[PDB]
RNA sequence: GGCUAAUCCCCCAUGUGGACCCGCCCCUUGGGGUGUGUCCAAAGGGCUUUGCCCGCUUCCGGAUGGGCCCGCGUCCCAUCAGCUAGUUGGUGGGGUAAUGGCCCACCAAGGCGACGACGGGUAGCCGGUCUGAGAGGAUGGCCGGCCACAGGGGCACUGAGACACGGGCCCCACUCCUACGGGAGGCAGCAGUUAGGAAUCUUCCGCAAUGGGCGCAAGCCUGACGGAGCGACGCCGCUUGGAGGAAGAAGCCCUUCGGGGUGUAAACUCCUGAACCCGGGACGAAACCCCCGACGAGGGGACUGACGGUACCGGGGUAAUAGCGCCGGCCAACUCCGUGCCAGCAGCCGCGGUAAUACGGAGGGCGCGAGCGUUACCCGGAUUCACUGGGCGUAAAGGGCGUGUAGGCGGCCUGGGGCGUCCCAUGUGAAAGACCACGGCUCAACCGUGGGGGAGCGUGGGAUACGCUCAGGCUAGACG
């Protein structure tokens, strides 16, 4: 069965970036939705949108790169150079807000599951809460 | 492993095995000679490597090496085990200590005096 | 403040005593995930109101007898068997894994 | 029986005293009940001798007893004065 | 040798003769009484009842059974007795008995 | 006791000049005069690459015989500079400046640095009034380091503090030479010393 | 066998009150109130002696100390897998301050176990300590908290309290006295002896200070304690000198025989002056007590130090201990000579069989310095048990394959709950230690004062994304 939709789709991203794809479908779940949208804000994936897949809820991730590069091999340097599953199924991971991690010295973040919504570090921080450590992109 | 499986099965740390048993894991024990033999090296090494077998107060019956350039040692003469192998002595897993008990120091060594036990020369 | 446990009657074989089994759930001090561990408790049960299969309340009290230190507080939904299955299946097993085996 | 008393903390040579209320039967050095002040014999530094009066003026409202040095360094810090 | 406080032994056993002697007179009066209401002899069982619970309550005047001990004594012994008494009794003296 | 033996010939080790003697040390003597290489009968000999350890062991050594302490002492001034707050490296220097012993050197009453570490000791020193014979003593912004009264007319101390007129003090230091007092204004910062060490080397010295 | 006092023992009374039975009320396990019945008190002593002091009795309350119960945490081996009869529960009862199989009679047939019972081994536990970037690992000595024990085993008495180290009884072993019947002992208190061991101190001073027991007090007792003694056992501080002084003595080492090194080191000159001498000489001590005043508040007054004539102050005053390891690579430090797979070195790799920077000495050098080095052991390096932070085609490592129990894990949407999870407040997290700040001893080590942080757990309030649960729904999984 699909046993992590969060890692499955972390990893559809991961995937698909390799190859450089422009666009890449993940099955739409609410929750899912909500990490897309700190993945936008924060800059990581020109956005994405609600699609049906032969009739079926989608989430399409509409992928970003650097520019070309120079001298052998012009392949762009990725945005989203990380992207790891942190808390998963059988090892959940929460944190008080004294515990958020800093995720490459600021220039990464990291996205939580608060009782107050799914915010990257920083948010939870200055909302003053923690919770399950979902992931964390750089 | 997996987590749940570390969970149920867990690391195991690991036992270090002395090399010692000087008993008592003690710094030093005192023993009794009963052969000063000299055993021959091994491997590429060949000489008259001085040894002597020990009867110590640990209840353990050794062989322990005699540094030095000449010893002293007999029969019975009492004697003091640091431990320390000698690479080219199967066998031999203690020094014995120079300076204490029968053992004298090492004659005319105007050196690493520390170990062979010898007092400082009174020069001239 | 008395302790205050809840958990099923796997048993109903003593005179005006239960067997409560109290779930537990927390965090592995090393490894993090949560994991589960039960333990059973001998509450005290005068009526003989509660029975096999009953989820209940349990309080602790001044001691009745040698290691039984609690009494049924109150019931909280009664039957339910699928619980007392779990427990009961697993002592099951144990009628082996020795010098035999456990079924399967 | 509660005490108020002297508790030997300084070193050799370099007393320095804990007015405590403790209970009679407990090292001298030993855990006490509350600390209340404390006391340098050779007024080493102008702060040798604080008191908290309010606090001890508690404790005898419940039997501490004093021994006579801690009674003689407390009426120093006026817990008796009554005027 | 020679801690002349053995006198502390010396006098432990003087006390414990003294309570002993004590006890073993709460006790036969006890049954005694006990004994006589079970047979449904109303009045002698409370006039014996009623010495039991003064010797108690002065073997807890002194060091002897003292505290809750004596307590414990008198109800186990006022309840044994009105109870044996329900074989007709009738708490005549009614003496220990608050009727 | 502080080393105490041939001074000149850890100047040479260092191939740098070490002012362990005030004057001389000037007077085409230091040794570094002429015979700027290392001591013994292998001074002359061509050098090879030292190691990463042989540099740092070097550094250390030079900025500490430069304040004649022992490894002991130095060693723990330096876990103490790891400690407090601000750039080690600094934090530590100033410490080292902060010696009794040093600051001595430093106003002029001494020549050499072991000069006044005997000064502070046999007596003829002052802290703001009190004597203090503790070479290791440690003096803070804010003292006065006078010369004892009783002292004032030893012929040494009145020889040092002459030549002394008109030779400038450090910027965080100040001296009366009349009464034959000083002050240590400010702990010096890295830039106030002139010293020919990288205290970069010898942090990294004690990461080892 | 006889005499005798008391704050020793007893009887009667008074009953503020309290205890017990029964009834009732409020409370809610045995908490508080109330009515009848019953039951239960006491000791005196001293004076500045008609008053004050010490003390006695009953009850209620505080304070302190403690017993008992419960949740959670607490080593190794599964080549220990089944354990259990007072065993698990019940009813009545004993015993206790009190709950309880704690103990007993009777009844039932239970209780525990792979979430590791039972058994074997090891071990007092903790605050802390060592190490470590941390996580963690190791540890629990000194100091403080708790527990346990007092030659081994068992037992109770007396007491508020003990099953009672310097109290009692019996059995056992051992030692000593014995007129051989029978007695007396227990340094795991201080010091000391002996044995064992690589190894661990003075049969010291004092009751002055802090603390403790009795006493109204004076005061007595205190190997607790405050001190001194020995031991570089550890940490910290300090000395063995400072300045000048040759293109550079002699000796010793090397050499291309020109010279190079030891080396400003020495010699010598001048300066200061540890030890040592002389004088002064301490804090720690102010109470208890006396006097006035009410034995109060308050005021005044007197006595008392082991350390010790020590610290410290002043004067005088001599240049006045240096050692140990290492120099092949790791690793900072190189030449000659001797030796010849010898004698030896050695942590690893290795070195020595006629040129050895590796053996022995010497010269020179490097490190550290009243220390230096060795041995032993713990942490590190070792992400080499890997949670942080590893692996399994061929290096060690996929089970011979399946079926399936327990267990671990679980698609999409909505609603309830709020167990996990997150937040706030609050309580606890002793003192010591650790951290920061300021302060005391000439510094420091050491010590004092103050402040901050603290996982975990209790309590109240809140959030609801995720995990859980409950209810409902869906077809993308699965099945038909
Ligand atoms: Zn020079």
């Amino acid at each position: 069965m699909l046993t992590d939709p969060i890692a499955d789709m972390l990893t559809r991203i991961r995937n698909a970036t390799r190859v450089y794809k422009e666009s890449t479908d993940v099955p739409a779940s609410r929750f899912k939705e909500e990490i897309l949208r700190i993945l936008a804000r924060e800059g990581f994936i020109k956005g994405y949108e609600r699609v049906d897949v032969d009739g079926k809820p989608y989430l399409r991730v509409y992928l970003k790169y650097g520019p070309r590069r120079q001298g052998p091999d012009p392949r762009p340097e990725q945005v989203i150079h990380h992207i790891r599953r942190i808390s998963k199924p059988g090892r959940r991971v929460y944190v008080g807000v004294k515990e958020i991690p800093r995720v490459r010295r600021g220039l990464g973040i990291a996205i939580l599951s608060t009782s107050k919504g799914v915010l990257t570090d920083r948010e939870a921080r200055k909302l003053g809460v923690g919770g399950e450590l979902i992931c964390e992109v750089w | 492993p997996t987590i749940n499986q570390l969970v149920r099965k867990g690391r195991e740390k690991v036992r270090k095995k002395s090399k010692v048993p000087a008993l008592k894991g003690a710094p030093f024990r005192r023993g009794v000679c009963t052969v000063v033999r000299t055993v021959t090296p091994k491997k590429p090494n060949s000489a008259l490597r001085k040894v002597a077998k020990v009867r110590l107060t640990s209840g353990y019956e050794v062989t322990a090496y005699i540094p030095g350039e000449g010893h002293n040692l007999q029969e019975h003469s009492v004697v003091l085990i640091r431990g320390g192998r000698v690479k080219d002595l199967p066998g031999v897993r203690y020094h014995i200590v120079r300076g204490v008990y029968d053992a004298a120091g090492v004659k005319d060594r105007k050196k690493s005096r520390s170990k062979y036990g010898t007092k400082k020369p009174k020069e001239a | 403040p008395k302790k205050v446990l809840t958990g099923v009657v796997v048993s109903d074989k003593m005179q005006k005593t239960v067997t409560v089994l109290v779930e537990r759930q927390f965090p592995h001090p090393l490894y993090g995930k949560v994991i589960k561990r039960s333990k059973k408790y001998l509450a005290h049960d005068p009526e003989e109101k509660y029975k096999l299969g009953d989820v209940v309340e349990i309080i602790e009290s001044r001691p009745i007898s040698k290691r039984k230190r609690f009494r049924v507080l109150r019931l909280v939904e009664s039957g339910r068997m699928d619980l007392v299955e779990k427990y009961l299946i697993r002592r099951q097993n144990y009628q082996s894994l020795s010098k035999r085996g456990g079924k399967a | 029986m509660v005490k108020i008393r002297l508790a030997r903390f300084g070193s050799k040579h370099n007393p320095h005293y804990r007015i405590v209320v403790t209970d009679a039967r407990r090292k001298r050095d030993g855990k006490y009940i509350e600390k209340i002040g404390y006391y340098d014999p050779r007024k080493t530094t102008p702060d040798w001798l604080k008191v908290d009066v309010e606090r001890a003026r508690y404790w005898l409202s419940v039997g501490a007893q004093p021994t006579d040095t801690a009674r003689r360094l407390l009426r120093q810090a006026g817990v008796f004065r009554q005027e | 040798r020679n801690l002349s406080a053995l006198k502390r032994h010396r006098q432990s056993l003087k006390r414990r003769l003294r309570n002993k002697a004590k006890k073993s007179a709460i006790k036969t009066l006890s049954k005694k009484a006990v004994q006589l209401a079970q047979e449904g002899k109303a009045e002698e069982a409370l006039k014996i009842m009623r010495k039991a619970e003064s010797l108690i309550d002065k073997a807890a005047k002194g060091s002897t059974l003292h505290k809750n001990a004596a307590a414990r004594r008198k109800s186990r012994l006022m309840r044994k007795v009105r109870q044996l008494l329900e074989a007709a009794g009738a708490p005549l003296i009614g003496g220990g008995l608050s009727a | 006791g502080r080393y105490i033996g041939p001074v000149c010939r850890l100047c040479r080790r260092e191939g740098v000049k070490l002012y362990l003697k005030g004057e001389r040390c000037y007077s085409p003597k230091c040794a570094m005069e002429r015979r700027p290489y290392p001591p013994g009968q292998h001074g002359q000999k061509r050098a090879r690459r030292p190691s990463d350890y042989a540099v740092r062991l070097r550094e250390k050594q030079k900025l500490r015989r430069i304040y004649g302490i022992s490894e002991r002492q130095f060693r723990n001034l330096f876990e103490e500079a790891s400690k407090k707050k601000g750039v080690t490296g600094s934090v530590f220097l100033g410490l080292l400046e902060s010696r009794l012993d040093n600051v001595v050197y430093r106003l002029g009453f001494a020549v050499s640095r072991r000069q006044a570490r005997q000064l502070v000791r046999h007596g003829h020193i002052t802290v703001n009034g009190r004597r203090v014979d503790l070479p290791s003593y440690r003096v803070r912004p804010g003292d006065e380091i006078a010369v004892a009264e009783k002292s004032r007319n030893l012929e040494l101390i009145r020889q040092n503090l002459e030549a002394m007129k008109g030779r400038k003090v450090g910027p965080w230091l100040s001296l009366d030479v009349e009464g034959m007092k000083g002050k240590f204004l400010r702990l010096p910062d890295r830039e106030d010393l002139a010293l020919p060490v990288n205290e970069q080397l010898v942090i990294e010295f004690y990461s080892r």
